[PDB]
């Protein structure tokens, strides 16, 4: 399996799934349709916000 | 793509059904038809010659 880490606001959150596309999920990091796997996702603001 | 495909796939199934229908008739006429050309060429046979 693979792991790909990176840090986004919670607005765009929706945007990393299959399907639906965004000014995100088009040059950044965009999912395949038949994407097998899980998304997982956690409040980060207490170690990134400085 | 992702929403189109239910669209296309939709369709798929509709025209396939239609193909479908449309060759179970065709086969079940053409039985009809040989049935038919076989009674013409016993008529042919039995009755020209």
């Amino acid at each position: 399996v693979y792991a790909d880490s990176f840090v986004i606001r919670g607005d765009e959150v929706r945007q990393i799934a299959p399907g639906q596309t965004g000014k995100i999920a088009d040059y950044n990091y965009k999912l395949p349709d038949d994407f097998t796997g899980c998304v997982i996702a956690w409040n980060s603001n207490n170690l990134d916000s400085k | 793509p992702p929403e189109a495909e239910v669209q296309i796939d939709r369709l798929i199934t509709g025209r396939l059904q239609s193909l479908q229908t449309y060759v179970t008739q065709q086969l079940i006429r053409a039985a009809e038809i040989r049935a038919s050309a076989n009674l013409a060429a016993t008529k042919m046979s039995e009755c020209v010659l």
